[PDB]
């Protein structure tokens, strides 16, 4: 029912950085969860969706985020990692819960996360 | 796979929305029993609201209201609060990345 | 106009369904009424099927099992007889009907007859 | 609503011959009369008793008062006559009569 | 043979034995079910001397009331008696939980706009039936007491 | 014997010996006195994915529950209303089976399961099939454990 | 009723006798005993020493053809 996250961040570009969402009110197993980046005044972005059994790590067809997300079951926290970081890269990150099978499946926010891909 | 939102709208109090949701390629799945909708106001991070009402329709005013078919979905309002206007999203699904709304702000005058 | 199956012959306890398209004119806006005509007999009304909406309204005198389903898209008027009897043995004719309480008929099927044997 | 109307016809054609419905006692004021032929499907002829109905050659008037009603078919011949039945619309079951079977010389 | 299969022996020793058991067993089975449509005076609301506008119709629930339409049939002085979904014995044989009865006065042209699917000015704003209707609707003439 | 058919999670429990399910009243039915062991692996990885397949079905409606180890694979409209459904779907009548919906993030009580059911006739039959038992040389004129 | 079979030793004989308990013949060679309807046996008036015991002073014996 809560999701929270890391704050917002500074790395020099070309570089990496890890990325958390704590996940709680729910077992981490049961529900998926999924990282959406959405740039300031433009459209949200879809990186990826993970597997409640195991990381999907599903990569997006044309250009490609070549962000990788990791769940680890037992700290219930969501994890993601980005490489070559960009300016264009850099956009608001809301982890988000999955629910059960249908149309959309995903239901709760994370209120989203702050990207500074700077020098 | 590919999809477009209506450039603007702009609205006022007892009307009826319908935004147009442009979908590429094919219309909807062979289920029948895709596509979603979102709301992002702000400071609040952005909400689901009706996906083809197939789960979960509890919860949001029946006011909210829509079907879809073909390339475009059809969004329904009726009675809207000056309050309650936001970007509406409707993500696709089933075929390829998910993608999202090219985004719609309802703008009441007065 | 109307059009029903041909002539038919079936033995007793089996369970028969009759049909009659309609021509010239929307199922909806004209009712179909069944009638019954025992050979050398009075005619006798079996029951009335409401087009738009299917229903099963039937005489009370006599029971033949007449089952009546209408649907709209289909524009055929079905009626099912079961229980074969003597009774049963008889022409059997579809009718233009009327959508109001007068339920004048003038426009009927060829009429079929329905048999009743020993052995079909 | 049981009707017994005219068990049949036996008369010289070309008069004016009467088939007399025998209503019941419950009175209705609408009514119907239907012309059959030997296996063929019948037709109404007479529509609520009084009223003519398009493509009917005027021989057969009906003509009644109250429950009772007269088909009068006037000067009929040997060209139409066949069974004639009558039909009352206003009771649930809308029973028909035992009907006339029209003869002639 | 039953003798020697109680015994398990195919030899029989002289003597008498109960070897089965013997029931009379029924030529046919009858099954009734617990009443549940209860009782009422339903010739009474048919024989009811006023009814009301079809503006304003009055709305009487036939619950706790029995259902019996052999006497309508008996009747026959119903102008339309339509039925639906099943033939009228069987609806009349059923029990019935719950039943509303609708009570209004409109022209005999008037009753046709109050049917199932049904678009009339009476179905319009008077009255209307949804387009999927099991219920039976039952019209007779009263000009003989309603109209002066 | 192995049984190869597509179950979700949930419906996984419903299909037990002595259990009662929607999935054990219609699609499959397990003998309550049935005697072996029922194997079930989540598929998400493989049978879930964004294509989605609908070619695993499941009957939503049959007209009689299904007798223990039957198999139905009528597809005729079940005829729920008095209006005959003539073959083809119609208003009260609705399709037996109905297409089985997968996603590849489904939840682990959602996640697909391929469930195999083992029935073995054992003691009173010729041993066809045998375990791996090592053989040891009969011992015969003495007390010995034998198998 | 009881179905009771009065049978002599089988290289005797293979003819049984039915007897059911506390029922008339009707419910069911033809006699009434206190124990129920008697089958298969035929009713003496001659009295003999009792063979086997069918109960209520009623005893069954082969006897003539037998």
């Amino acid at each position: 029912v809560k999701l929270v996250e890391s704050g917002g961040g500074l790395v020099k570009p070309g570089g990496s950085l890890r990325l958390s969402c704590a996940a709680s009110g729910f077992t981490f197993t049961n529900y998926g969860m999924s990282w959406v980046r959405q740039a300031p005044g433009k459209r949200l972005e879809w990186v990826a969706e993970i597997s409640s059994g195991g990381s999907y790590t599903y990569y997006p067809d044309t250009v490609t985020g070549r962000f990788t997300i990791s769940r680890d079951n037992a700290k219930n926290t969501l994890y993601l990692q980005m490489n070559s970081l960009r300016a264009e890269d850099t956009a608001v990150y809301y982890c988000a819960r999955f629910r059960y099978g249908g149309g959309g499946t995903v239901d709760y926010w994370g209120q989203g996360t702050l990207v500074t891909v700077s020098s | 796979i590919v999809l477009t939102q209506s450039p603007t709208l702009s609205l006022s109090p007892g009307e009826r929305a319908t935004l147009s949701c442009r979908a590429s390629e094919s219309v909807d799945n062979y289920g029948i029993s895709f596509m979603n909708w979102f709301q992002q106001k702000p400071g609040q991070a952005p909400r689901l609201l009706i996906y083809a009402a197939s789960n979960q329709g509890s919860g949001i005013p029946s006011r909210f209201s829509g079907s879809g078919s073909g390339t475009d979905f059809s969004l329904t309002i009726s009675s809207l609060e000056p309050e309650d206007f936001a970007v509406y999203f409707c993500q696709q699904s089933k075929e390829v990345p998910r993608i999202f709304g090219q985004g719609t702000k309802v703008e009441i005058l007065k | 106009q109307l059009v029903q199956s041909g002539a038919e012959v079936k033995k007793p306890g089996a369970t028969v369904k009759i049909s009659c398209k309609v021509s010239g004119y929307s199922f909806s806006n004209y009712y179909i009424h069944w009638v019954k005509q025992a050979p050398g007999k009075s005619l006798e009304w079996i029951g009335y099927i409401d087009p738009f909406n299917g229903g099963t309204s039937d005489n009370l005198k006599f029971k033949g099992a007449a089952t009546l389903t209408a649907d709209t898209s289909t524009d055929t008027a079905y009626m099912e007889l079961s229980s074969l009897r003597s009774e049963d043995t008889a022409v059997y004719y579809c009718a233009r009907s009327e959508y109001d309480p007068y339920y004048v008929m003038d426009y009927w099927g060829q009429g079929t007859t329905v048999t009743v044997s020993s052995a079909s | 609503i049981v009707l017994t109307q005219s068990p049949f016809q036996s008369v010289s054609p070309k008069e004016k011959v009467t088939i007399t419905c025998r209503a019941s006692q419950s009175i209705s004021s609408n009514l119907h009369w239907y012309q059959q032929k030997p296996d063929q499907s019948p037709k109404l002829l007479i529509k609520y008793a009084s009223q003519s109905i398009s493509g009917i050659p005027s021989r057969f008037s009906g003509s009644g008062s109250g429950t009772d009603f007269t088909l009068t078919i006037n000067s009929l011949e040997a060209e139409d006559f066949g069974i004639y039945f009558c039909q009352q619309t206003n009771f649930w079951p809308y029973i028909f009569g035992q009907g006339t079977k029209l003869e002639i010389l | 043979s039953e003798t020697k299969c109680t015994l398990k022996s195919f030899t029989v020793e002289k003597g008498i034995y109960q070897t089965s058991n013997f029931r009379v067993q029924p030529t046919e089975s009858i099954v009734r079910f617990p009443n549940i449509t209860n009782l009422c005076p339903f010739g009474e609301v048919f024989n009811a001397t006023r009814f009301a506008s079809v503006y304003a119709w009055n709305r009487k629930r036939i619950s706790n009331c029995v259902a019996d339409y052999s006497v309508l049939y008996n009747s026959a002085s119903f102008s339309t008696f339509k039925c639906y979904g099943v033939s009228p014995t069987k609806l009349n044989d059923l029990c019935f939980t719950n039943v509303y009865a609708d009570s209004f006065v409109i022209r005999g042209d008037e009753v046709r706009q109050i049917a199932p699917g049904q678009t009339g000015k009476i179905a319009d704003y008077n009255y209307k039936l949804p387009d999927d209707f099991t219920g039976c609707v039952i019209a007779w003439n009263s000009n003989n007491l309603d109209s002066k | 014997y192995a049984d190869s058919f597509v179950i979700r999670g949930d419906e996984v429990r419903q299909i037990a010996p002595g259990q009662t399910g929607k999935i054990a009243d219609y699609n499959y039915k397990l003998p309550d006195d049935f005697t072996g062991c029922v194997i079930a692996w989540n598929s998400n990885n493989l049978d879930s994915k964004v294509g989605g397949n609908y070619n695993y079905l499941y009957r939503l409606f049959r007209k009689s529950n299904l007798k223990p180890f039957e198999r139905d694979i009528s597809t005729e409209i079940y005829q729920a209303g008095s209006t005959p459904c003539n073959g083809v779907e119609g208003f009260n009548c609705y399709f037996p089976l109905q297409s089985y919906g997968f996603q590849p993030t489904n939840g682990v009580g959602y996640q697909p399961y391929r469930v195999v059911v083992l029935s073995f006739e054992l003691l009173h039959a010729p041993a066809t099939v045998c375990g791996p038992k090592k053989s040891t040389n009969l011992v015969k004129n003495k007390c010995v454990n034998f198998n | 009723g009881g179905v009771s079979v009065i049978t002599p030793g089988t290289n005797t004989s293979n003819q049984v006798a039915v007897l059911y308990q506390d029922v008339n013949c009707t419910e069911v060679n033809v006699f009434q005993t206190r124990a129920g309807c008697l089958i298969g046996a035929e009713h003496v008036n001659n009295s003999y020493e009792c063979d086997i015991p069918i109960g209520a002073g009623i005893c069954a014996s082969y006897q003539t053809s037998q």
